């Protein structure tokens, strides 16, 4: 469905979010080693800030996108029975007259 | 045990 | 048919039914509840240790025996059999009934018979010897008119009139008469499917 | 009422007892006295199957709850009200049970396919009362609904006026049988039934199939002689369902003896009476 | 509503990265403790931030949230087959 | 009778978007109808002093007599074949029974919630005679056609006896028929009223109506003038 694929893609934006800490958790700890007298964790280090912030600049598109969509959905695909049941004991009234 | 006290109030009343 | 009455500064408390009577009062230091009964009074104790549902529901019962035990007394006719175990109705054995809720009749399988059979207990709830017997002459009138012409204008419902002149009693036998435009003639007869060969002999 | 949905998924109301009404049918025997089980309807047992099941509950109950407003209008014709979830229904010949109860209070029977027809029929009725509470919000009121359960309550009442009315037309023909068939030769009795809104007014015609009253006018065929040619036909009706109306038509055509006889008795013995005195004159010699 | 949906979201961004730069200048260079301090303030204030990401991605799914022939012939032999006429 | 009504107007694109709000607030689907209203003027030929028998002025007012007629007689040809729905508006011996009706000036009063306007009527079931024609009718009181206008739209029924008359009105001529609603559909929102607690009820249902279609629809109190039907 469209709320389904949707919820999917905000799933995913929640996702990018994770690995938004992992670099996160990349950049202090990796960080740290640099501070402690180490240079050879450099090339991973910058990697993984710039997939933090490559990582957060997709949530940004992706996620003001979403918001877009929020905006230009409103009134077409977005709100701003005993018919079933007569014929439920129609079959259920021919399903006792033919077994 | 609201009630009771109410049925308390009437009751010395 | 159920009115709830709480009273203050006294400690009492009071349920009236049968609004289509029954006292409940503390008066000693117990609650009691004296249900009356026809030409008698007996007494029900409250407190749980008597639920109220049943006694009140038991009591309607054993005075709704003693209403039917009226009737008994009151006016029954003849034809008009009746028993108060299970009303048994015999005008057709019909079976009759008194309301628990209200007090009216009630009869299986109703008619017009039982509209204004049943409108007298509308009203007043033994004057119905009267509408029965008016009823038992209602029947006979229309096999009469259905036969025959009945016509009303001058005389009463106490006996029927046919169209000289032609006039037929059922408290006192065939009389002939003639009206005006004020009785003027007046002569008796008395006579005995024999019904339409009666009626084919009146002509 | 209204659940709320919370976390697989789950709906709670306000587990739950299952309340599933049903309807037995008994059976007087030959001692004239109580009755015996002879039918009862079969109980059958993520999210939009709670939706369907609850749906049912409250229908169901619904439906009881117009049976309860049903029995304070039928308690004079017989249907009387006992339990707050079990009501019974008084027949001269048989007699009717109708329970609201769960699965854990209590087949040679036979009556168990008419108390599943009348289950569904119970349903069907409710679903026309629905539809004439739209109809009776659409068109006329311009506002809220007016119903009256003397003029809403027909359910029970209706069902009960075709098996009372299939015994008031045995007996009548009956009657008949006796004092006609058993007096001329020649004889038969023979009966003869007597805009964008559109959706709706469909679905009510065909419960027109439902809903119509039982009346049904026996025509009588006497053998028509060379001199005499008597025509007899009787119309048994019911002003509501239940009760019955016998309308008793008669047209002589017996030469230089003719006359129309129209009367209206509810008595079969003034029926028996009447029959009587057409058979005794114009009929025969 | 969407317009504070974009100033608080792109603010809660802008103050989530700068604060994250200004946090990891400051961890770079009584004094020390108070940089323990400020420095620890400025995680559990990106930490709010994340979580504040999170539920207005959740108000934001919370946004996306909020014929008569076999009735006469089937009803007339229900009706013969109940009676049993 | 006093009628209190609120009108509006609409465009053509925004017709299944009213007609989907409205459903999902009233919960009912709408209802498609039409009415043509016919309206006599007094005579020009014949003069009357304007005064009663009491030696009072009169002010001489229009009659408008409405009817109904089945959709047969409006649909064409490239009309055939459609469903029979609220979509339809977007491809835009005797006398039978007359509804006779005048409609009087509003009430005053400035800064009013309501538009109350007293409007008698009277049923015309039938006719015979001679000169049986409702216009011959007409002539005979003493008013003549002046002009005609047939209305097609849909309906809603609410509460409290508010109507929702989303319809287009044509005028009937022999040289064309110009749709004066050219461009969008008019709205209206009346409750027939038979006291000052009913009638204030009633201006508390159009005011909860309007409050409640705040941001979407307006609905204004149209001009005294606009609805007055007095010959000058």
């Amino acid at each position: 469905p469209y709320i389904q694929e949707r919820l999917k893609s905000l799933n995913d934006i929640e996702t990018q979010l994770c690995s938004m800490l992992q670099e996160a958790s990349q950049v202090t700890f990796i960080f740290g080693e640099l501070k402690r007298g180490n240079e050879s964790v450099k090339p991973q280090f910058e990697n993984h800030v710039k997939q933090f912030y490559e990582r957060l600049d997709k949530s940004t598109t992706q996620l003001r996108k979403e918001i877009q969509l929020l905006d230009e959905n409103v009134g077409t695909r977005l709100l701003p029975q005993d018919t079933e049941k007569m014929e439920e004991q129609l079959d259920l009234l021919s399903a006792i007259l033919d077994p | 045990t609201e009630m009771l006290d109410k049925l308390m109030v009437t009751s010395i009343r | 048919n159920l009115i709830h009455n709480y009273d203050s500064k006294k400690s009492t408390i009071t349920v009236r039914y049968w609004l289509n009577t029954i006292g409940i009062q503390r008066t000693t230091e117990s609650l009691i509840l004296k249900w009356d009964n026809q030409s008698a009074s007996r007494a029900k104790n409250m407190p749980i240790v008597s639920n109220i549902e049943g006694i009140l529901d038991e009591i309607m019962f054993n005075h709704a025996r003693i209403i039917r035990s009226e009737l008994l007394a009151r006016d029954i006719f003849q034809e008009d059999e009746e028993n108060s175990d299970v009303l048994l109705f015999q005008l057709a054995p019909i079976q009759l009934k008194i309301d628990l809720l209200s007090g009216q009749f009630y009869f299986r399988n109703p008619t017009p018979l039982l509209s204004n059979y049943a409108s007298k207990i509308n009203r007043a709830e033994e004057e119905l010897a009267r509408i029965l017997q008016q009823l038992k002459l209602d029947k006979i009138i229309h096999v009469l008119t259905t036969m025959f012409s009945r016509i009303i204008k001058i005389d009463k419902p106490i006996r029927t009139q046919v169209n000289w002149y032609l006039i037929l009693s059922i408290i006192s036998c065939v009389v002939e008469k003639r009206i005006g435009k004020r009785g003027k003639w007046n002569l008796k007869y008395l006579d005995n499917q024999k019904i339409m060969i009666l009626q084919r002999t009146i002509l | 009422d209204r659940g709320i949905a919370n976390i697989n998924l789950d709906l709670i109301p306000h587990h739950s007892v299952k309340k599933f009404l049903r309807v037995r049918i008994f059976t007087k025997i030959e001692s004239e006295d109580d009755y015996i089980l002879s039918g009862e309807s079969v109980m059958d047992r993520d999210i939009r199957k709670q939706i369907q099941l609850l749906k049912k509950i409250i229908f169901e109950k619904e439906l009881m709850y117009q049976i309860k407003k049903e029995c304070a209008l039928l308690i004079s014709y017989g249907v009387s009200i006992e339990n707050e979830n079990k009501v019974i229904i008084e027949l001269p010949n048989e007699k009717f049970e109708i329970e609201l109860l769960s699965l854990d209070d209590d087949l040679p029977k036979i009556n168990d396919k008419r108390a599943n027809l009348m289950l569904v029929m119970l349903r069907l009725l409710l679903v026309v009362i629905f539809k004439k509470t739209l109809r009776s919000r659409i068109s006329s009121p311009h506002g809220l609904i007016n119903l009256n359960v003397d003029d809403d309550i027909l359910i029970i009442r209706p069902i009960l006026g075709k098996v009372r009315f299939a015994n008031y037309k045995l007996l009548l023909k009956k009657i008949i049988k006796d004092y006609v068939l058993d007096i001329v030769p020649g004889s038969s009795i023979t009966e003869t039934e007597v805009e964008n809104i559109t959706k709706l007014n469909k679905e009510i015609r065909a419960f027109d199939k439902l809903l119509n009253i039982p009346r049904r006018e026996l025509k009588i065929n006497l053998p028509l002689t060379e001199h005499k040619s008597p025509n007899l036909s009787l119309m048994l009706e019911s002003p509501n369902y239940c009760n019955a109306l016998i309308h008793i038509k008669f047209s002589a055509g017996t030469e230089a003896n003719a006359v129309s006889f129209d009367t209206t008795f509810s008595d079969f013995k003034e029926v028996e009476d009447f029959l009587h005195f057409i058979v005794a004159e114009y009929i025969q010699q | 509503s969407n317009q504070a949906l974009y100033e608080k979201l792109e603010q809660t961004r802008t103050i989530l990265s700068v604060k994250l730069a200004e946090l990891i200048n400051m961890t770079t260079i009584a004094v020390a403790t108070t940089s323990v301090m400020m420095v620890n303030n400025q995680t559990m204030q990106l930490i709010k931030n994340v979580q504040d990401l999170l539920i207005l991605t959740r108000s934001i799914k919370e946004k996306w949230l909020l014929d008569e022939k076999q009735i006469e012939e089937l009803l007339d032999n229900c009706i013969e087959t109940f009676v049993a006429e | 009778v006093q009628q209190l009504s609120l009108f509006g107007s609409i465009g053509d694109d925004g017709y299944d978007l009213l007609i989907s709000t409205l459903t999902t607030i009233s919960g009912n689907p709408p209802l498609l109808y039409n009415s043509l209203c016919t309206v006599w003027k007094p005579n020009p030929s014949y003069d009357v002093e304007n005064v009663n028998s009491r030696n009072q002025l009169v002010e001489p007012n229009r009659i408008k007599l409405s009817k109904e007629v089945p959709f047969s007689y409006l649909i064409d040809e490239t009309m055939m074949d459609k469903p029979l729905n609220f979509r339809i508006l977007k491809s835009f011996e005797s006398c039978s029974p007359w509804s006779l009706q005048i409609s009087d000036i509003p009430a005053a009063g400035n800064n009013r919630s309501v538009s109350m306007q007293t409007i008698a009527e009277t049923i015309i079931l039938s006719s015979a005679g001679k000169n049986s024609s409702v216009s011959s009718l007409m002539n005979g009181l003493g008013y003549v056609f002046e002009f005609q206008y047939l209305t097609i739209g849909v309906k809603f029924f609410m509460k409290h006896g508010l109507i929702l008359e989303l319809q287009k009105i044509w005028q009937i001529e022999e040289a064309g028929n110009s749709q004066i609603t050219s461009g969008g559909f008019l709205l209206k929102a009346y409750i027939n009223v038979s006291d000052i607690d009913r009638i204030n009820y009633t201006e508390t249902a159009l005011m909860n109506l309007k409050k409640e279609l705040q941001g979407y629809i307006e609905l204004s109190v149209p001009d005294r003038q606009s609805m007055d039907s007095r010959v000058a």
